[PDB]
């Protein structure tokens, strides 16, 4: 739907982004990658977080974020698909799981497929992104088993 | 009220007394011309969502 | 025998809702005047109790 995440952001007329302290206990933050070089260093999408395993360990992620301002909140969040298994193990050391974002109303649940797919910039994998909006008194849940694509704030 | 059958929802929604939350069990079995559905609804039953 | 709608059950904690943490999701399906309306469910089904 990304004439509708287009149009919406285009209307709002804002790029402000609040940075924001998650739990984010027991994985791996940051993350690179070859394709987006910044500053002659390999990286990723400034406000997206490449959660990645920690100790060979991936503990399920149970992590809450409320709304106290009286504004509406955007979140954008994202599902890593990986080309190849050998990837799946190497990066989230664990089989594919469920990324499911939850709030009072709204419930997205999206399911990682692993398969190989046309080399754009010489990576065969590909990344999903989804959007949430949070109301004041609603909350943001998440349940990750791995491939997530963290949001870093609203 | 004439000449237009109207329900008054009072604190119901359509998709609540369709389905059938307590407090709305007395609109059951109950046409309409045009129903109203009130600002003030609330539900009091297990989270409902509907695709 | 028109069409098929399948849903997937997604286990999981969600945000409390009037102290209960899960949630029902709620579709309709309409049977034409010689049709038949075939549930398989190995769980997690809320059933209808009417037309
Ligand atoms: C950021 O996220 C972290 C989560 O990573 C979060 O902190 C958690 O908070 C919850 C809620 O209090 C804690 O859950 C409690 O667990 C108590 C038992 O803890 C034991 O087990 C922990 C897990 O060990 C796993 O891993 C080891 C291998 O490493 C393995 O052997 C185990 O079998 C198991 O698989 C372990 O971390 C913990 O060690 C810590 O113990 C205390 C802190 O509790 C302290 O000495 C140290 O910090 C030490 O590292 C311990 O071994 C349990 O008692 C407790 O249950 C009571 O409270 C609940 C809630 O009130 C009641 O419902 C219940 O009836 C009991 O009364 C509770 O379940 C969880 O352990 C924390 N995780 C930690 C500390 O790492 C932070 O809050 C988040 N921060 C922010 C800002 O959001
Ligand atoms: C995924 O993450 C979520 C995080 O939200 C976990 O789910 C809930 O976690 C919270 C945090 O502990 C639990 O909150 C509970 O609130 C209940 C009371 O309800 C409210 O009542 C009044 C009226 O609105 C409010 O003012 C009040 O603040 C409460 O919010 C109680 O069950 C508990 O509250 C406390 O009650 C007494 C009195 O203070 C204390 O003695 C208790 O120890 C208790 O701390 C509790 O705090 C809530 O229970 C969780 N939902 C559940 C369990 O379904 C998920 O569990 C997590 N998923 C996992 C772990 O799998
Ligand atoms: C988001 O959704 C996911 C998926 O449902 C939930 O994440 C985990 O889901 C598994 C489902 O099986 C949970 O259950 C099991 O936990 C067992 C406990 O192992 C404990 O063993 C000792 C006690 O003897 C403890 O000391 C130790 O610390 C462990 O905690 C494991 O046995 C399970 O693994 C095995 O399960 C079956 C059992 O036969 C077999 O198929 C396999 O052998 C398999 O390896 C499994 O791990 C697990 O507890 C869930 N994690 C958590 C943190 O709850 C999330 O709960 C959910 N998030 C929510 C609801 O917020
Ligand atoms: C992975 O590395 C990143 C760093 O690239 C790190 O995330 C950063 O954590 C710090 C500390 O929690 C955050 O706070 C910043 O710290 C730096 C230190 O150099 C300051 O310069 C920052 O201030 C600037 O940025 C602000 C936000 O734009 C501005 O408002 C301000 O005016 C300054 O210009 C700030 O205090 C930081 O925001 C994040 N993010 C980044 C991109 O730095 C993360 O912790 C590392 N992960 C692991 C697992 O180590
Ligand atoms: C509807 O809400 C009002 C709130 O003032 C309350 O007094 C009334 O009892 C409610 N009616 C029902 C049927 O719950």
């Amino acid at each position: 739907d990304y004439a509708s995440l287009r149009s919406l952001v285009a209307s709002s007329g804002t790029l402000e982004f609040n940075n924001e302290s998650f739990n984010w206990t027991g994985v791996t933050q940051n993350g690179t990658s070859s394709a987006c070089i910044r500053r002659s260093k390999n990286s990723f999408f400034s406000r997206l977080n490449w959660l990645t395993h920690l100790n060979f360990k991936y503990p399920a992620l149970n992590v809450t974020m409320p709304n106290n301002e009286q504004f509406d909140k955007l979140y954008i969040w994202g599902v890593h698909h990986p080309g190849t298994d050998k990837d799946q193990i190497f990066l989230y050391a664990q089989a594919s799981g469920r990324i499911t974002v939850s709030t009072k109303r709204s419930q997205q649940t999206v399911s990682p497929n692993i398969g190989s797919r046309p080399r754009v910039r010489n990576i065969p994998s590909r990344i999903s992104i989804y959007w949430t909006i949070v109301k004041p008194g609603d909350i943001l849940l998440i349940n990750s088993t791995g491939n997530l694509i963290a949001p870093r704030g609203y | 009220d004439s000449p237009h059958q109207i329900l008054d929802g009072k604190n119901c929604t359509l998709i609540d007394a369709l389905l059938g939350d307590p407090q709305c069990d007395g609109f059951q079995n109950k046409k309409w011309d045009l129903f109203v559905e009130r600002s003030k609804a609330y539900s009091n039953c297990y989270p409902y969502d509907v695709p």
